[PDB]
């Protein structure tokens, strides 16, 4: 059992439910439900999020460590040193080499492959929820919208659409099915991540009308302008990005095979600057 | 005494100074006595690491001269600086070849070591060719070709397909084919042949050289994947 | 006019009474209301003693653009009108741009419409004037359109003032707000939804839709069924937008409202912006001539409904 | 559930049950029971080891990833790049700065504190089972002897003593109780680890008689020569080492008190590279 | 022309050639014209780098020569290396002081600049005194003492408690008290005082140097916790 | 004597017929047995055709010391005696020092004692001679003591040869083996257990204890109870060692063995090494004079018991 007896956790600073840097057997991240009277809906949210994390043990999933109930509802996870992919790409504009960008793609795919393999749909994959831990290891986090695929079609019921629009698949936006989420919707989000990785910018930078983007993407009018990929982007990546971004969700493959395609554009993808001469004896 | 000289050179190698080291090793070879296996790698490291440091200067100065694309004293100065460091580059390599073809090539006992010295002088000639463009380029290229056509024979005769030295000769000779002569078919074919051969005796890998062997191996694979693109 | 002049004078004097603005300078009194991307607090600015509304908008933004947002908000210091909520200052702390503004103790017409059920055509007349003058003010003296007109953005007070708020003054803030969470409804004009057109003509539509919402006391978009109109799971936002774009505009019920009012909202809600009445045309409208001339204890109606 | 369906794992090289470098959603470590007919004793071993790992999620415990049954019995864990503490200290004699050594102590303690807090006694803690992952993070591994403390004294029964002698506490060696293991026995092992860290050598280097060491340590005659600590070793560490090594088990501190001390040892020492002059811009 | 010299020095700084970039700047200062804010940092950094290099070279060399605890040619002719790098160390610092007391300390266009050059003078002379153990040290220790006191007066007068230069002077003067004079009580008092007055105007941290100010601040705290421990 | 000479001749012949040794050179025939840190395989050395015993001892060791172990084992090339198992060569591959030695198809007296239950005093006489000569050989011609005498380390063959094995020839290998797993019993002399003394006198004790084990067919440590001796959970090793150190030595049962035999083992098992008989004294012992002079089909007894 993963319930942390009250008192042990030592909440500190704030970052962005709500997330604090705390203390419990070292630096940890503490995500709290600030309020005092947890509605049974916020309760099932918590129960569900914990339920999903419990099933994850993989180096590219951010490490769930335990949960607390008594003070406030909270989820404890490993602390990360270093920034989100969002922060690298759009804030400090880190000048990653293309081999690194490909590798970030690769690892992100690795974590997603692992989740889908246990039937977890993340539902909120995006730059911000991808952390470059120690600048070397991609950890996918924030499982606040994560869910496990039910074998039965009538368990679903009604959930108010939430999430960041730039990563939402057209079918999700449209919200016409009982359940428009699928492994494929996660792929689309990862598609937008490829976009940020291969271009350096978010999609639709000329449009600042929020409702317009929701409407035009859901309708099919609007889709990312793939011409904005930087010139050092391997052709295989551009293709792979366009494939993850297909409007017809089924036009998408599984992430195990997606990484297989990411392994395709990798062995001959790079060998660094120039080459290397006779290796001096140590 | 020789041992004071080799301890002085080794100590200066530990201090990341490659001028007193090269002077001490030139003073070693000027005695005209035959080296060991150990005393040789120090000489190659001194005249090799310093040469690499000199090269990096040439590469970045030449890039800063092909990125300016104007007509002023900035690139006037670049040339005045490029010919300066190139002449410095020329003086070092001529000192190496003069120290090499007068005490070591003829005065050697190990055939592996004789092949090694041919790898060293040939690599130096290839490096000289990879920068001097004009009438003087032809002779350096011919010397590099002669070095390649003599070390490769003894490698195919009396070496292992998994030895470090034969692998290093294959590596340097392949990058010679790719950069100097620009025939990537032949150099690429040679690299493929090396991959087919170096694989054969993978079982025959003793502790004396595993790190070197696999290091040249992955370098060979990286050059291959660069060139087949 | 004299009352409005006195109000402006007081605002300016209080502005001179205070100096710099920063997070330590404030004490929280109460939470006036909140939403997907912003929160509003009734606060007491400690140095000056002033009670003001403090709006926090969460944004993760580069220092260079946060400073550009602040600098662009400083234009509000000059925005002086009785149809425009007053501005005390702006700053960035922690993870949030703060806008400090004239506290309006009456609230937003959104809050009011909840307690009042439906707003009387005669009060809406005053509101319609207030909106037009304010949109005119913004347009002419500050080169800008509102962008976001709707009941929650018209604020009213004890002295009977109706002011506009949350308009698009900082262009950078507009840009930074585009990365946003999904709303639950919309007042956006169809031509904007289609990227076909962009002008004050679009703010006119939103006023139109607002009015219908405030008149009927429900939503101007997705107008009720035959039964539902007798009394007097929510449609997803994409469906709302698709409606606005592809369906006829909403309209006022037949008998309960004057023909002048029905005609007024109608010329505000014409799908094609070209054929849609403009501020000059609306200003001399039958409904506006009438309402202007009417005298209504607006301030009285307001306090009586709270 | 953590059972990995057969076929997915791709066993490769060997390292040292038996451990291979394999493949399953990236590089992993695969620890197999080579044989073909698993005795019900080897079976309960496996069941128990998996049982313990399942309860661990902490950055200083080596990451259990899942287990396989069908091909052979196997435990899959994260792969580590980089060497064991044993390898650094006694093979490549890595010249760690004292602040680093203290930090390795600190992290090792952190992982142990976490295990004891969930009532797991490791029972085979030693240099080899402490990995400096990416040279920066201590991961404690090998839970082949790990066990969970039973509330009831009669569940124990008979287990043949196994383990490396240099890290075995005198009471464990003597093996007089039904259950001579305790949190305190783990501390003693960690005590020997402090010894390797603060001295650079294993204990009893003058003695090469295996049975003699077992006999002399169990009897009280033999104990580590603390004089061999290097001179840069903070006095607080030497004391802390001698305390973890006390012969009377109850006299040994537990891991919070260990982490309570260790944290202060870092604050009671100028662990700042070497000095601090002018930082050129 | 000055601009050819500064482009040559900047180009050599891009090529990671310390001495190369460090020359051109001596030719700049030999003209005897007053520098800007920008032209000072480049030369300063070059000088600092050269100093550090020589320092390590002798220090590491000296330590290795004194870590053989025997009696042989190791710490004989091999150790003569310490007097070699020490003489090299001496030549650099004498070139600095000759370039300093003849074109820069005579006329000051900025008083903060006067604090800068006096801080550099205390840095060089104190290092030379630490390097030479014998009759020479008494002189340079007092010379650095006068230089740092002269800088400390102008720092206490007309500087900010959050400026980089006053922080750097406090840092160098504290490590001078700890290493050269070995009175860690006054160094502890000094660093604690400088750190506490550094806290006061934490709000007054413009984009010009928040990073420098807090960087020297945490370095000061680290030196304090080393010396008080 | 002539037979042993011919055997040594054949050994040297096969030695010269071979050269270097390495892991590829070998084909596994069968597993002859395993211990605490080592494994032994009957193998066929491919180049020479020779069948030999290959012992692998797992060690994680520096190249400099592995090479020192090999180099020190090369001294066995000269160790030529009919009381000493023959040596073909040594090497290191993967993670394991290999010692290649004379295959003894009779096995260890440990293996034999399992099938034979008890070994007849008359055979043990031959064994006692073999051990003494071998310990003498090692001592005088190679300056070394065995260190590890016990039933599993005396090997016997079809030709009736009794040879010693696993003795301490490489000093470095001794050192490298000290980091070891715990045994289940022990034949170590008490004076060694106490670090009080270290000589051949200690190998004599172990021979003594071995003999008692081989005679009675059980374990020398902890003797046997009154009932158990009529027929004819294991004590933990620390307890065994504590016994050896603090209790009287074991001894042979009263009637079943000759007084000469009982006296012989007794002088081997005296706690104080000083008072303990040495190789010279043991060699001229009543039990040895008798047994030497006796003629026993040892080779015959061996094959008949297998
Ligand atoms: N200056 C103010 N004076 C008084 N009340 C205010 C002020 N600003 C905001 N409020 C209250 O806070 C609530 C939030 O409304 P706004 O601040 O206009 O945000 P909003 O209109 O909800 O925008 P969205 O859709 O949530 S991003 C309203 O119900 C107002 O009554
Ligand atoms: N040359 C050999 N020929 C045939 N069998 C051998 C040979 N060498 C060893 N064996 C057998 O291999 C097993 C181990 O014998 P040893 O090598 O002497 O080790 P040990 O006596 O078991 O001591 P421990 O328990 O490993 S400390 C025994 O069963 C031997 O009979
Ligand atoms: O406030 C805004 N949107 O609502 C937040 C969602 O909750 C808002 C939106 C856009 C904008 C462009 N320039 C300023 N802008 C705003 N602010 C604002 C404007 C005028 C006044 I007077 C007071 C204000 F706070
Ligand atoms: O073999 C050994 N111990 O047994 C392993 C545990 O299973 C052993 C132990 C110590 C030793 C020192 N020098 C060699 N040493 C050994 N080897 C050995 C010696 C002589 C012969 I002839 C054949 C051999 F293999
Ligand atoms: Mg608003
Ligand atoms: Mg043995």
């Amino acid at each position: 059992d993963w319930e942390i007896p009250d008192g042990q956790i030592t909440v500190g600073q704030r970052i962005g439910g709500t997330v604090y840097k705390g203390k419990w057997h070292g630096d940890v991240a503490v995500k709290m439900l600030n309020v005092t009277a947890p509605t049974p809906q916020q309760l099932q949210a918590f129960k569900n999020e914990v339920g999903v994390l419990r099933k994850t043990r993989h180096v590219n999933i951010l490490l769930f460590m335990g949960y607390s109930t008594k003070p406030q509802l909270a989820i404890v996870t490993q602390w990360c040193e270093g920034s989100s992919l969002y922060h690298h790409l759009h804030i400090i504009e880190t000048k990653f080499e293309m081999i690194k960008l490909i590798d970030i793609a690769r690892q992100t795919a690795q974590g997603m492959d692992y989740l889908h393999a246990k039937s977890i749909i993340h539902r909120d994959l995006k730059s911000n929820n991808i952390f470059l831990h120690e600048d070397l290891t991609v950890k996918i986090g924030d499982f606040g919208l994560a869910t496990v695929k039910s074998r039965w079609s009538g368990s679903h019921q009604f959930e108010q659409l939430s999430g960041s629009i730039l990563w939402m698949a057209p079918e999700v936006i449209r919200m016409q099915d009982k359940n428009p989420y699928s492994f494929q919707s996660d792929v689309y989000a990862f598609g937008i991540v490829l976009y940020e990785l291969m271009t350096g910018q978010l999609p639709y930078s000329n449009i600042n009308n929020r409702d317009q983007i929701i409407f035009m993407v859901g309708r099919g009018y609007l889709s990312p302008d793939l011409s904005k990929v930087r010139s050092n982007c391997p052709k295989a990546m551009k293709r792979l990005m366009a494939e993850c971004l297909k409007k017809k969700r089924d036009e998408r493959p599984l992430f195990p095979q997606i990484l297989a395609s990411i392994e395709l554009l990798a062995r001959s993808l790079p060998k660094i600057h120039r080459s290397a001469s006779e290796p001096s004896l140590n | 005494d020789k041992e004071e000289l080799v301890q002085r050179a080794k100590l200066a190698e530990q201090a990341e100074r490659y001028d007193d080291m090269a002077a001490a090793m030139k003073e070693v070879t000027e005695t005209g006595v035959e080296l060991s296996n150990e005393e040789r790698n120090l000489l190659s490291v001194a005249y090799k690491n310093v040469v690499g440091a000199r090269r990096s200067s040439w590469r970045v100065i030449s890039s800063i001269e092909q990125k300016t694309e104007g007509s002023e004293r900035k690139q006037q100065m670049a040339k005045e600086y490029r010919v300066k460091v190139e002449k410095e580059l020329r003086e070092i390599c001529y000192d190496v070849l003069g120290l090499l073809d007068k005490h070591l090539i003829p005065k050697a006992s190990n055939p592996e070591s004789k092949v090694f010295y041919l790898k060293m002088k040939g690599d130096y000639y290839r490096y000289l060719a990879e920068v001097a463009t004009g009438e003087t380029r032809n002779s350096v290229v011919e010397d590099s070709q002669k070095a390649y056509q003599d070390a490769f024979e003894i490698s195919k005769a009396k070496m292992q397909p998994t030895h470090p030295i034969r692998l290093g000769l294959a590596l340097n000779f392949s990058v010679f084919y790719y950069e100097i002569l620009n025939s990537p078919d032949k150099a690429c074919q040679l690299a493929k042949q090396a991959f087919d051969d170096a694989i054969a005796e993978l079982d025959t890998l003793n502790e004396d050289s595993y790190k070197d062997s696999t290091l040249i191996m992955q370098l060979l694979r990286d050059n291959l994947t660069l060139w087949t693109s | 006019d004299e009352q409005q002049r006195k109000r402006l004078e007081a605002f300016l004097t209080q502005k001179q009474k205070v100096g710099e603005l920063k997070d330590d300078d404030f004490e929280k009194i109460s939470e006036l209301g909140a939403g997907n991307g912003g929160v509003v607090f009734k606060v007491s600015h400690k140095p000056s003693g002033l009670v003001m509304a403090r709006k926090l908008i969460h944004l993760e933004i580069k220092p260079a653009i946060r400073n550009q947002i602040i600098r662009e908000l400083q234009v509000l210091h000059e925005c002086n009108s009785p149809y425009i909520v007053g501005f005390y200052g702006a700053f960035y702390s922690d993870g949030e741009i703060s806008i400090c503004m004239e506290h309006m103790d009456g609230g937003s017409l959104d809050q009011v419409l909840k307690k009042a059920g439906r707003i009387p055509e005669q009060i809406l007349g005053k509101v319609s004037i207030a909106v037009i003058k304010g949109l005119t003010y913004l347009r002419e003296k500050h080169k800008i359109m509102h962008r976001d007109v709707k009941p929650s953005n018209i604020l009213v007070n004890s002295r009977g003032e109706i002011k506009l708020c949350d308009f698009g003054v900082s262009g950078q803030l507009i840009d930074a707000m585009a990365n946003a969470f999904v709303g639950t409804r919309s007042y956006m004009s169809p031509e904007r939804l289609q990227g076909t057109h962009y002008s004050v003509q679009s703010d006119i539509w939103s006023m139109g839709l607002s009015l219908v919402e405030m008149a009927v006391g429900r939503y101007p978009i997705p107008p009720p069924d035959a039964k539902e109109l007798e009394l007097m799971p929510p449609m997803a936002i994409f469906e709302l937008l698709d409606y606005i774009v592809n369906e006829p505009p909403p309209k006022l019920p037949s008998g309960v409202f004057s023909l002048e009012f029905q005609d007024f909202v109608n010329k505000c809600l014409i799908k094609n912006p070209a054929e849609r009445a403009d501020l000059k045309q609306l200003m001399v409208h039958a409904f506006i001539k009438r309402s202007d001339a009417e005298e209504v204890d607006f301030a009285g109606w307001l306090c009586s409904t709270i």
